[PDB]
DNA sequence: TCAGCGAGAGA
DNA sequence: TCTCTCGCTGAGCCTCTCGAT
RNA sequence: AUCGAGAGG
């Protein structure tokens, strides 16, 4: 489903070129940082976990910015 | 092309007038070329090499 | 993927270490173009 | 760490400052030892040490000693890479002129000084440069500029160049070189060789010669040689400096060992092999491979199969890293060795690695955007890449040994970029038009329509079934045939309910195969999409409907299911081609005999002196084209209809099951031309230049050709192959010019807010609507007054995008024409806004921000030309000539209408057309315009205007071979300006019934006869001049060249009686290769060379026509605004492209047209700083005017310019793009003279320097950088 | 080689 | 003011093999 | 790395 098509993934964002959200922050902090994935992995490689997260609706630019602000304080 | 004399024409594409410009060429097996051609002014002109 | 001396090594090390992050620089072809144009006698430079 | 590129002239002090080493005296290179000789072109003190962290002298060789100079040689220790950076200089005894400034352009030195180029040329070559340097130093710029202003074209050029020097700060004396720089050593390598000798580059020997001549001048002047001899080798030094940089411009280019000209510094920049177009706009990348492609029809639409041997090499670093992670290896070398040994752990790791990384596949010619796509890879055992069958039509990829190349994305963002924008599941629709690209073809259609086609009295006909499952069971069991006509209870879902699906079940009369086919369609589509024989068009329309109604994922699933079912049932079909399948009719020889009789009569006519040669040629070619069309029709009828089967003991006819007819009717592969050449006449062949009418090839490919016919046929094959191999270059050049002219504009804003736009109206060509109004405005936002044909009531509001339902609403009320806003009439700066462009055709909704429109438009216009050029030899070289229509018959009944007509009534009373651009429009009774026709000069209309005409009636009759001249007024004819042997020729035929005068051509006319212009003037019976109704001047007709007159002087002629006939040029074989030069001329804005006269000032109205003829685009622009020229260019280009059948949307041509016109000439300066009439960029003028209006001052007034794509691309704000396009020397020297600045705004400006392009995913980064400033 | 375009020639 | 010789610019993409400098 | 000659798409 999500591995084949990302139409539902981009419907939440509304801009196809706004994949910087999916890659530059979410996938990177999963790969390098200690951040834990939200949805179950299902043995999927990263960058497909993030796309699934945006497809369901946990990850968006405002949410990631808010979380970043949360770890800004101490 | 065999050595000898050959008469050719530019088919009118040389100038915007469209007049055919006939010319002759003497091609040797060994030596220098030699051409007689016209101009839209209707004058002979010899070209060497 | 080519023409940058430091980017190739840095990205190779990053891929080996599992980090898929690149730090691009300026290609050497632009440098050689600039050097040969400067050799030709026309001053060309990068201003900041 | 930079934001701009600054280019200017180099002062001698700057060059002296560049050098790290002292001087360049000794001319030597190497070979004193293996160490390089002191002070040579490869040295140590000057250009740095040769060995890393080790000096040449050998005192110290440790990085702990880095930063110390040497003692034996004085060479500082540094990493050897610095040899790629350092420079040096040569001091010339005598100053030498730079050839770039003196030549290769309107001479800069020749415009600083008034005297022409020849004087300076003779001065430099001593037939001296010091004199030119002294003269350049002598002038003062401000005084001469003030003088030149005092006298006040050439003076404007001189003053602008002087002001360029004044502003830029480049002193003229810097033009003459005093010190010459040298390249770094590693930039011109001394490449090692297997043998003892070392290969030497061209630059080293040129530098060596220059040093030799300079050092000769150094010692000779020191010895006080006589003035006669000192001057001679100064010319040689000038020639050597000429050879070193930009060799070959002064003539007699220096040749080395062999007879090949040497390669100079300026040859490393310009040309195909220069750094711009070989190492900056295209590179050789790592992590890539190449291999042949096979079919592998077991894949899904998002998958590609690649070999294990390729993958194990492509993904080596990932394998190394994960082997280190698993703990199997402790270092890189151990994991490497494990990789060469190819153990099982390596294969398991590789299977884990390639799980979700997509890979990019591209073919060799990347004509358009779909030529590169991202696929999910699956490992296969073999050596060839497996590619999905549906994708091939996008790539233009067959399996005749064709190859492909694969790259692997490396980083995270690259993987997401490939997954979201590159993956093949996203590319469903082409960016050039709304039609989809993944269309089943060949075997898939072959199976599909065979499933859906019906037969009479099959096995199991007349049966009632529960549903599709019972149909499949009956077919697989063998109790019923696949073509049986049955009744099935089928259930269908519809989405007519608001946001919901509702079901309805009914008994429908169908066939078994259609019942099985019904089982794969997705929920929510009507049955009637599969209750018919599915050709290629039907399947494509079904896929388009599925995309429109349901979405994208159901469309992908449906495409995969369609491919699988088509393959399976095509295989089970067992359809084969046989020699008994091709059938020949019996009318063929009859119609060939009658055509032979006709052409023999034409030859007899030409034997008499009544007709000329070209007219006979045209007549014969038309006769044979008509005969070929007739034989094709008769044979296709015989193939189609002739199948008779009996039902319950009575005969009946049906559509044939013949293999060839099925193959042709399918549209899978083949056309009517191939079938007609297999079973009719092969036709008329076309030479590489034109057509040939030698003989009719009255032999099929079933019954073999003889020797003469095959020899004739070889001409078309030669023509096709030559056309392909020698017009692909022209097509590529046009595509490159379009790309380089329209590379810059991107979407930048959402809504500019303007109101105006162009008016879209339906277009028809003689009774068949090629483009209806629906697709003319499909996806374009409305501009103004789109209200329905009901007064004061609006059907649709303003500034809304037209969907499919909106278009259906327009069609239901039958709107005639609609005004829509376009790209050209946009007010945004440095780009276009989203709304004016409209819907992007690839995605299906409004265009987002940051999509590069220009590249898409250029590729869309460029692909069809080269593709159709390459596909020329498929048809076999047959002439694509359609017989010209002698008359016009209206298809449907309606009122007659004549537009822009000037006509006269002859004795017969028929309306004789006397205007060049008369048009006939067919209008129905209600008032809608139905059909449009073009009426050539001299046509006669049987029925007068204003009388209703029934269908099938004849409207006009004319001869297309000759264009007559018609008499306006009745009177006696008098010959004028006719002299035999000077302007006309007279002959009397022996016995032909006619004696005629042929007007001599202007080319053949003698010098004396040019002043006299031949003409025919009508006179009164008494000898006076005839009076035209309401005209001051009498009637006279100017007979042009190649005119024929049978009339004699003093003969009374009736009104509307032809006098002279002008035979028309043949111009046969209308083809894509025959039409592309028209497109190139249109986009280059070339002069028609016979322009039509347009009234500049109304008082006659503005834009009217005075004398008929071709209309130049410049006149149309400057008299009617940008909208009219946009309409003209778009209509002409679409007219050229429509004959071949390729579909290109208008917005791309509109984008190109807007891209051409960017410059303006200012007529009144106003309060701005621009002076008089200058060519300046339009946007800068717009901001200047807006600022002046803001500050309460007077704005400027200006007029457009129109420039060809080459000139427009060569004249832009940025100089890097212009240099990288072509004519590098001119652009580079002009930029150096003017001291220009580059802001790196476009695409190539960032691509060359290696940054994120300001489009797509780099738009956000560019916007952040801009907002920071 | 063919096909165009700009600057310089007289007429 | 203008019609003509003469010069310089350009002319599709990717890949494979051999020899000879 | 060039030049020349083939060949494939
Ligand atoms: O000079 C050429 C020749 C060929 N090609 C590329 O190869 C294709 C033509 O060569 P093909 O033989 O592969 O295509 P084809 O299907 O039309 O020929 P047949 O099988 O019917 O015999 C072209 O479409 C182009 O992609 C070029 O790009 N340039
Ligand atoms: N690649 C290559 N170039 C060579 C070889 N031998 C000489 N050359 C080059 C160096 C010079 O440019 C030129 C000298 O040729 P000469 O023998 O005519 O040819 C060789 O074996 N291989
Ligand atoms: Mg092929
Ligand atoms: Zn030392
Ligand atoms: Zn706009």
């Amino acid at each position: 489903m999500a591995r084949v098509t990302v139409q539902d993934a981009v419907e939440k964002i509304g801009n196809r070129f706004d994949l910087v959200l999916v890659a530059a922050r979410r996938a990177r902090q999963m790969q390098v940082g200690g951040k834990d994935p939200l949805v179950p992995e299902e043995n999927d490689k990263t960058t497909v976990i993030a796309l699934r997260e945006i497809e369901e609706g946990l990850i968006n630019n405002q949410i990631l910015d808010v979380r970043e602000r949360q770890e800004q304080q101490e | 092309r065999s050595p000898g004399v050959f008469f050719d024409s530019d088919k009118g594409k040389t100038h915007s007038s469209g007049k055919v410009l006939y010319n002759a060429r003497i091609i040797p097996y060994r030596g220098s070329w030699l051409d007689f051609e016209f101009d839209p002014k209707d004058n002979l002109f010899v070209r060497i090499d | 993927k080519s023409d940058d001396v430091n980017g190739r090594t840095k990205m190779y090390k990053n891929i080996v270490d599992g980090n898929h992050q690149m730090e691009p620089g300026m290609p050497e072809s632009f440098n050689v173009l600039l050097k040969e144009i400067r050799s030709l006698g026309i001053n060309i430079e990068l201003e900041d | 760490e930079f934001d701009a590129i600054k280019i200017a002239l180099a002062s001698p002090d700057m060059i002296r400052s560049w050098s790290f080493g002292e001087v360049k005296k000794p001319e030597t290179i190497n070979y004193r030892t293996f160490k390089p000789e002191r002070d040579g072109l490869f040295c140590a003190r000057i250009f740095g040490p040769v060995k890393d962290y080790e000096c040449l002298c050998g005192k110290y060789k440790r990085l702990k000693h880095r930063g110390v100079i040497c003692e034996k040689c004085g060479v500082e220790v540094t990493q050897t890479k610095v040899r790629r950076e350092r420079m040096g200089h040569i001091e010339l005894a005598s100053p030498t002129a730079h050839i770039w400034f003196l030549k290769s352009l309107p001479s800069r030195i020749g415009l600083l000084l008034d005297m022409p180029l020849r004087d300076i040329e003779r001065v430099l070559y001593f037939e001296g440069a010091e004199a030119i340097q002294a003269l350049l130093k002598s002038m003062d710029l401000e005084q001469e500029c003030e003088q030149l202003r005092e006298e006040l074209k050439k003076l404007t050029k001189r003053i602008k160049l002087l002001e360029a020097f004044v502003q830029s700060g480049n002193k003229p004396e810097w033009m003459i070189l005093t010190v010459l720089p040298v390249l770094p050593p590693d930039l011109r390598p001394l490449v090692p060789l297997d043998g003892g000798r070392f290969a030497t580059s061209d630059l080293n020997d040129l530098y060596r010669r220059v040093i030799n001549r300079n050092n000769r001048l150094k010692r000779l002047l020191d010895l006080a040689a006589p003035d006669i001899i000192v001057r001679n080798e100064k010319r040689m030094l000038q020639e050597a400096v000429d050879a070193l940089l930009d060799n070959g411009r002064r003539g007699r280019a220096i040749t080395g060992s062999n007879k090949r000209p040497l390669k100079s510094l300026a040859d490393m920049i310009k040309g195909k092999q220069g750094r711009f177009r070989q190492n900056l706009l295209g590179k050789r990348v790592d992590y890539s491979g190449r291999s042949v492609i096979t079919v592998g029809p077991y894949l899904r639409l998002h998958q590609c199969g690649l070999p294990k041997k390729m993958a194990l090499e492509l993904f080596k670093p990932f394998i190394y890293g994960k082997l280190e992670l698993r703990g199997l290896a402790t270092t890189i070398k151990a994991a490497k060795k494990m990789v060469e040994r190819e153990e099982a752990v390596v294969w398991d790791i590789l299977d884990e690695v390639i799980r979700e990384h997509p890979v990019l596949l591209n073919r060799a010619p990347t004509l358009h955007r779909l030529g590169i796509q991202a696929f999910e890879p699956v490992l296969i055992e073999g050596k060839a890449i497996q590619l999905h069958p549906l994708v091939c039509a996008a790539y233009n990829a067959d399996f005749d040994g064709d190859q492909m190349a694969v790259h692997v994305p490396l980083t995270l963002e690259a993987q997401l970029e490939a997954r979201a924008l590159m993956m093949s599941t996203n590319n469903i629709l082409s960016p050039a038009n709304g039609e989809p690209i993944i269309v089943p073809s060949q075997d898939v259609v072959l199976g599909l329509y065979y499933m859906t086609r019906d037969c009479v009295n099959a096995k199991g006909e007349g049966m009632v079934l529960t549903g599709p499952k019972e149909a499949e069971r009956l077919y697989r069991s063998g109790l019923a045939s696949l073509h049986a006509r049955v009744k099935v209870r089928i259930t269908e879902y519809e989405k007519d309910a608001n946001g919901e699906l509702v079901a309805k079940t009914s008994l429908k009369d169908t066939t078994v195969g259609r019942a099985i086919l019904w089982m794969i369609v997705p929920k929510g589509l009507p049955y009637s999409i599969v209750n018919q024989a599915l050709g290629k068009k039907a399947i494509s329309k079904m896929l388009n409907t599925c995309y429109r109604i349901l979405g994208l994922k159901p469309t992908v699933i449906f495409a995969d299911q369609i491919m699988y079912t088509g393959f399976a049932y095509a295989a089970r079909s067992g359809a084969s081609v046989g020699i008994d399948d091709m059938v020949i009719p019996e009318k063929k020889h009859e119609i060939i005999s009658e055509a032979e009789a006709e052409v023999a009569e034409i030859q007899e006519q030409f034997q008499s002196g009544l007709v000329t040669a070209g007219e006979r040629y045209n007549k014969v070619i038309d006769i044979w084209a008509a005969a070929n069309d007739r034989v094709s029709k008769a044979m296709m009828d015989n193939l189609q209809t002739e199948t008779v089967i009996n039902r319950d003991g009575q005969e009946e006819k049906q559509v044939s099951f013949n293999s060839i007819y099925m193959m042709a009717d399918s549209g899978a592969r083949g056309s009517a031309a191939q079938i007609r050449q297999l079973a009719g006449m092969r036709g008329l062949m076309a030479k590489p230049d034109g057509s040939i009418i030698e003989t009719p090839i009255t032999a099929n490919f079933r019954e073999g050709l003889n020797v003469l016919q095959y020899f004739i046929s070889t001409h078309g094959a030669r023509k096709g192959l030559a056309d392909t191999a020698l017009k692909t270059a022209n097509s590529g050049y046009l595509t490159r010019r379009l790309v380089d002219v329209a590379q810059d504009l991107v979407v930048t804003e959402d809504d500019c807010g303007t109101h105006e736009g162009i008016m879209m109206t339906p277009v028809i060509e003689g009774g068949d609507v090629k483009e209806p109004l629906r697709d003319r405005v499909l996806g374009r936002v409305t501009a103004e007054d789109v209200l329905k044909p009901g007064t004061a009531d609006i059907l649709v509001p303003r500034n809304t995008l037209l969907h499919e339902q909106w278009c259906d609403l327009l069609e239901e009320n039958s709107v005639d024409a609609v005004k829509v806003r376009s790209v050209v009439s946009c007010d945004t700066d440095f780009g276009v806004c989203a709304h004016c462009y409209g819907r992007d055709l690839a995605r299906g909704h409004i265009i987002n921000k940051g999509e590069a429109i220009g590249v898409i438009a250029a590729q869309s216009i460029g692909e069809p030309g080269t593709q159709l050029t390459m596909r020329t030899f498929h048809i076999g070289g047959a002439a694509s000539r359609a017989a010209a229509e002698s008359s016009i018959q209206v298809k449907n009944k309606g009122s007659i209408k004549l537009s822009n007509v000037k006509s006269v009534v002859n004795s017969s009373g028929k309306l004789v057309i006397t205007s060049r651009n008369t048009e006939l429009k067919l209008i129905d009774e209600f008032g809608r315009t139905k059909e449009s026709y073009k009426v050539p000069y001299g046509a006669v209309l049987a029925k007068g205007d204003g009388e209703q005409v029934a269908g099938g009636e004849t409207v006009a009759n004319w001869d297309p071979h000759t264009m007559p001249v018609i008499t306006e007024v009745s009177g006696f004819v008098r010959f004028t300006d006719m002299i035999d042997g000077q302007t006309i020729t007279r002959q009397t035929d022996e016995l032909t019934g006619l004696s005629s005068l042929v007007v001599l051509d202007s080319a053949e006319r003698t010098a004396g006869g040019k002043d006299l212009r031949p003409a025919l003037k009508i006179v009164d019976a008494q000898g006076n001049d005839v009076l035209i109704p309401g005209t001051d001047m009498p009637a006279q007709y100017f007979l042009p060249g190649k005119a024929i007159v049978q009339l004699e002087d003093g003969v009374q002629i009736s009104s509307g009686d032809t006098l002279a006939r002008i035979p028309q040029e043949s111009g046969g074989t209308k083809d894509i290769t025959g039409g592309l030069p028209r497109v190139a001329d249109l986009f280059e804005a070339r002069r028609p060379k016979e322009p039509a006269i347009l009234a500049e000032i109304s008082g006659v109205e503005r834009g009217d026509v005075i004398s008929d003829g071709p209309e130049a685009p410049h006149d149309i622009l400057r008299l009617r605004g940008v909208h009219a020229v946009t309409r003209y260019i778009v209509n002409e280009v679409q007219d050229v492209y429509r004959l071949q059948g390729v579909k290109i949307n208008d917005k791309h041509i509109e984008v190109i047209v807007r891209q051409m016109l960017r410059k303006a000439t200012i007529v009144n300066a106003g309060s701005s700083d621009f002076l008089e009439g200058e060519q300046v960029e339009y946007s800068r003028v717009k901001i200047a005017n807006r600022e002046l209006e803001a500050n309460g001052k007077v704005g400027a007034t200006y007029s457009r310019d129109l420039l060809g794509i080459t000139k427009a691309s060569l004249a832009t704000e940025s100089f890097i793009s212009a240099a990288s396009f072509q004519e590098t020397t001119r652009v580079l020297t002009e930029a150096a003279v003017a001291g220009k600045r580059d802001e790196l705004r476009g695409l190539k400006e960032n691509v060359i320097v290696g940054r994120l392009i300001p489009a797509g995913t780099g738009y956000a980064y560019h916007q952040d950088r801009m907002r920071r400033r």
